[PDB]
């Protein structure tokens, strides 16, 4: 945002024009570069940090609790490769829990009750019914606030029954990173991956 | 109902030279642009159209009057000046000061002008904050257009230049005074002067023949006042326009479309907005005034 | 065609107390500015020679 | 924020954001062969069979 | 020309104007898109080096 | 009644609009303050010794 | 049919996640499509009707 | 059943002009305790509440425009609006007891007889809403003759927007509004802003930013060009909106229609006819809140503009040239 206080004028677009060859030209194949360079090992990790805070993280389930690690931490999210790429991110950035934690099931929403008469004659629905009418039917004009809306905002997400789930972790500053390279389930069928390109 | 109060907010302290200047006229007219509570230096003197480093006239500067909301003052706190507003109807205080001073009474008609006579009484400079205040002008209409007279009258001398007493000095019984001509922009003066042709070339279209059959017979023999401007002379023109015979329902004709167009002379000599003003005291000097923009 | 997932903003609320900009501050509570006009601290300085 | 400047104040503001749906649908295939869907059915008794 | 957001809305999933093959003799026009992932940045950025 | 509590629910999220925004006027003018008697470093320096 | 926008007062929920940063600049320069502005008075409730 | 009457005591006796605030001496000091709007800065807290501030809306300005009920054929008034239009009131000579002629801005431009591309938006749409042209011009056989001498702009006084219309067979009330917010009928507390097409406005305003200030008005006007096409007499209608005062559109008006004005003059080297003169009038229609946005809309394709707020004020026909 430090580009984006005076909006998108004549000026401001092609100073960001500009500068997205700046950026490409020097940072493009990032990983690539940091062979033949004198430091390495540190400006790689420039690029990852550079990408993790990059990402608007407007999840609304923020305040759900889904994929936790071990000992109760944060999952931030997930970056995905192919095998070499693998080959290199295993090793300078460790594995440092590998064990996760997490739902085994699906979230079930059931047309049960009064959604179904609204189900029949008109062509459009709801979701969380009897959440939606306890609003208007008995509590109206309260705020809306987040301790009574967090809990009733999953439909699932406090309910299954979660366990261990195998799988490669990482952490960078705090934000906990899962690493996967899909072509085990590519390259066995003769299929080409999509992350290739 | 409503309010009106418009502070102002200013980022340095005065001094004590010009709060002496500011204390003098606690109550006085001032229009500024953006209509709120609070709001900066640089838009409350009319001088955003008029500084010394432009060449200003006085067709642009009335041209301009005539847009912004308009506002008196209360206090000056040595930070924070004070104002209050002008509504489209409203009564208040206003309290006069001007310099060439004019006598004001109880059912009087009043008019919003630049400063025409002296810049340098007119407006305070504020080195202490950079930007300059200059202070428009109120005047009785009866001299609010006399002004207005010679100003588009002078306009037309100083352009057949390409000597002074007769095209600046605006009358009124009792003082003649001076106008404030030395650096104008005679372009958007020219805007108006240019219209006048498109009227008075017009107002020649039509003219009454019997109403000039009237002047060859009052300035020959049936004088009066008001036609002294002859000197008892006939022009030439008008012994060459009265050949023809009259008849009424030719005139009747013409005089209904020179009814119409004096009607439109009034678009071309608009003053400010108007102050009716109807309680007038004479030793407090206050007023009362019910504003109107037009 | 049914609707899913209606959701909002909500805004929380940072005071300048509560902040620590005010170590260049001293917070005095005050009543009326709408009465005082100005301010006054006064100071000597004594020189030794 | 209520700033004390010159500028024109801003009231209270508001957006409204809608994002709809998009369906996706999986084909897959299977050969089954008609000597089998035979056999499952064929009263059988030997043990060749 | 247009929304300087679609042009990063829509970047990322509609395939631009007749690029090329690959594992081909010569540079064949694109004729199938089942398979074909490229993008390139000469469009949306408007050079050539 | 829901039309009646859609105008108080409105109102008083409409009344502390202000209270989220005069609160930055003192967060916005304190450092407006303190930005107005702030020289730079290569003018105290020069002077600090 | 296509689902298009209504203004309509659903009894809306309480997230947690900000939303704010880049948004005057964003739906006003085509970050999505059915966006809708309000400004002031017309940020109310409106006249329900069936 | 009084309970029905019951809430007519509520509404009515609620809903008065307030009365002239007078107090006998006997009482005392008490007078000023009956001065409540006078009043403007009320009481701020810490959390203020409805509970604080329910006195700060009691309080309200008195605001009121009035009415004009009119007698329409079936035949000049469409059946069909969309509630705010602009209207007008023909005046030849009180032949019925109530039976009233009015011309809206769309049926105007049928009535004149101009070029299509000169407007070429409402053309399309307003040969639905009447016949060829011709049904409205068997009202009125001077409308040749009404041109030729300069008498149709002083034969129009203008109304503003409208509220209500009730339609039957030959016979449509309508109700109007001149002074300022109608109250709207079909949506209680509504209030019916003034809609104008987007063919007919042309804008005084717009300029790059090269600068102007705000203030508290912006003027609709209305004009009414006497041209001539095909050797024909026939006008023609624009609209204006300007917040910038008498003393400069009228030398802004002549810009936007010089070229009218130098294709009939080159004409009268040949001729001269003192009727033929006059060339145009401006009435004031009324003002415009300051930076109220202008939202446009779409009916069966016509772009129709909106202004919310409009309040009415009429003015006379000052010929201009």
């Amino acid at each position: 945002p430090v580009y984006s206080e005076r909006g998108l004028k004549k000026a401001v677009k092609s100073d960001m024009v500009s500068m997205f060859k700046a950026h490409l030209i020097e940072h493009s194949f990032f990983l690539d570069k940091a062979e033949l360079m004198t430091r390495g090992k540190q400006y790689v990790l420039t690029m990852l940090s550079d990408m993790l805070a990059a990402v608007c993280e407007d999840t609304v389930f923020k305040g759900v609790s889904t994929y936790t690690t071990a000992s109760g931490q944060q999952v931030a999210g997930v970056l995905e490769t192919t095998d070499s790429v693998m080959r290199r991110l295993m090793n300078l950035l460790g594995q440092v829990e590998s064990a996760m934690s997490g739902p085994a099931a699906y979230a079930s929403y059931v047309v049960r009750g009064a959604n179904l008469v609204t189900a029949v004659s008109y062509g459009r629905a709801m979701r969380n019914f009897e959440q939606f009418m306890a609003r208007i039917v008995d509590h109206p004009n309260a705020l809306p606030s987040v301790e009574g809306d967090k809990a009733a905002l999953a439909d699932g997400h406090d309910e299954i029954q979660r366990t261990r789930i195998a799988a490669s972790l990482v952490k960078i500053g705090d934000k906990f990173v899962a690493i996967e390279s899909l072509q085990r389930m590519y390259n066995e069928t003769q299929f080409p991956c999509p992350l290739n390109r | 109902a409503l309010d009106k109060s418009i502070v102002v907010n200013l980022t340095s302290r005065l001094f004590a030279d010009e709060l002496a200047a500011l204390q003098s006229k606690i109550g006085s007219v001032l229009p500024l642009g953006d209509c709120h509570r609070l709001q900066n230096i640089q838009a409350l003197g009319l001088g955003c159209v008029c500084s010394r480093e432009t060449s200003p006239d006085y067709i642009q500067i009335m041209q301009y009057l005539s847009k912004c909301t308009l506002a008196v003052l209360e206090e000056v706190r040595p930070d924070s000046l004070r104002l209050t507003r002008m509504d489209p109807s409203d009564n208040l205080q206003i309290k006069n000061v001007y310099a060439p001073f004019f006598q004001w009474d109880s059912n009087t008609q009043l008019a919003v002008l630049p400063p025409l006579f002296s810049r340098k009484d007119s407006t305070i400079v504020l080195e202490s904050n950079g930007f300059d205040i200059v202070f428009p002008m109120v005047v009785p209409q009866q001299l609010g257009h006399a002004i207005l007279q010679q100003l588009l009258v002078y306009h037309i001398y100083s352009k057949i230049s390409a000597l002074d007493l007769y095209t600046t000095n605006v009358s009124f019984m009792g003082r003649t005074y001076r106008l404030d001509v030395d650096n104008t922009d005679p372009r958007t003066a020219l805007r108006v002067l240019d219209d006048l042709s498109m009227y008075l070339c017009i107002l020649s279209a039509l003219v009454p023949r019997g109403c000039l059959r009237l002047l060859t017979a009052l300035v020959r023999h049936d004088r009066h006042p008001l036609t002294e401007v002859f000197e008892g002379v006939v022009p030439d023109e008008v012994t060459r326009i009265d050949l023809d015979q009259l008849s009424v329902p030719d005139d009747i004709t013409r005089m209904r479309v020179m009814f119409s167009y004096l009607q439109s002379l009034s678009s071309i000599f608009n003053l400010g907005p108007r102050l009716h003003v109807y309680a007038y005291s004479a030793e407090t000097l206050a007023a009362s005034c019910w504003y109107s923009p037009r | 065609e049914a609707l899913l997932g209606v959701y909002t903003n909500v805004v929380e609320f940072v005071k300048f107390l509560e902040t620590a900009l005010a170590a260049a501050c001293v917070n005095t509570e005050f009543k009326d500015l709408r009465r005082m006009i100005d301010g006054k601290i006064q100071f000597k300085i004594s020189m030794p020679t | 924020i209520a700033h004390g400047d010159g500028r024109r104040p801003n009231k209270q503001r508001q957006y409204i954001v809608m994002k709809a749906c998009n369906k996706h649908h999986i084909g897959a295939e299977i050969e089954l062969a008609a000597a089998d869907i035979e056999l499952l059915f064929a009263e059988k008794e030997t043990p060749l069979d | 020309n247009r929304g300087l957001y679609t042009l990063v809305n829509e970047y990322s999933a509609r395939l631009a104007g007749a690029p090329a093959t690959s594992t081909t003799d010569l540079q064949y026009v694109v004729v199938n898109g089942t398979d074909v992932f490229l993008d390139q940045p000469c469009h949306m950025l408007q050079e050539a080096y | 009644f829901t039309e009646y509590a859609g105008a108080i629910k409105t109102i008083t999220s409409a009344l502390q609009f202000g209270m989220d925004a005069l609160e930055r006027g003192l967060v916005d003018t304190v450092l407006a303050v303190k930005l107005r008697h702030a020289p730079p470093v290569f003018i105290l320096k020069t002077l600090g010794d | 049919m296509e689902a298009t926008l209504e203004q309509r007062p659903f009894p809306y929920l309480a997230t947690e996640a900000n939303l704010l940063t880049q948004i005057k600049e964003s739906a006003a320069d085509g970050l999505f499509k059915s966006f809708q502005l309000l400004l002031g008075k017309d940020a109310r409730e409106g006249s329900v009707r069936f | 059943q009084a309970e029905n009457a019951a809430r007519l005591g509520r509404q009515v006796l609620g809903l008065l002009p307030p009365p002239t605030h007078r107090v006998s001496l006997t009482r005392g000091p008490e007078f000023a305790r009956g001065v409540r709007d006078l009043l403007s800065k009320y009481a701020a807290s810490t959390r203020p509440t409805v509970g604080s501030l329910h006195e700060a809306l009691r309080q309200a300005p008195f605001r009121q425009p009035t009415y004009g009920d009119f007698l329409v054929y079936s035949q000049t008034f469409s059946p069909q609006e969309p509630l705010g239009t602009f209207l007008f009131s023909f005046k030849q000579e009180d032949n019925g007891s109530s039976m009233d002629m009015l011309l809206t801005p769309t049926s105007l431009f049928m009535l004149s007889g101009m070029e299509a591309a000169k407007a070429p938006q409402t053309h399309k749409v307003a040969g639905v809403w009447y016949g060829s042209g011709s049904g409205l011009a068997d009202f009125i056989p001077n409308l040749s003759e009404l041109m030729d001498t300069g008498e149709f702009h002083t034969l129009l006084t203008p109304v503003g927007p409208m509220v209500q219309s009730v339609h039957s067979t030959f016979v449509t009330k309508v109700t109007s509004a001149m002074k300022g917010v109608g109250l709207a009928r079909d949506e209680p507390r509504a209030h019916v802003g003034l809609t104008l097409p987007c063919d007919m406005l042309v804008d005084l305003d717009e300029s790059c930013p090269m600068r102007e200030p705000a203030g508290l008005n912006v003027t609709i006007y209305a004009s009414l060009v006497y041209l001539r096409v095909n050797q024909r007499p026939s006008m023609a209608l624009t609209f204006f909106q300007s917040g910038k005062g008498f003393a400069e559109v009228v030398a802004m008006i002549k810009d936007h229609f010089t070229d009218v004005i130098r294709t009939k003059y080159i004409q009268l080297r040949h001729e001269l006819y003192i009727n033929r003169l006059v060339f145009g009038a401006v009435c004031t229609l009324g003002t415009v809140p300051f930076d109220s946005h202008p939202v446009h809309q779409s009916l069966n394709s016509l772009p129709v503009l909106v202004f919310a707020n409009f309040e009415a004020a009429c003015g006379p026909w000052t010929v201009f040239l």
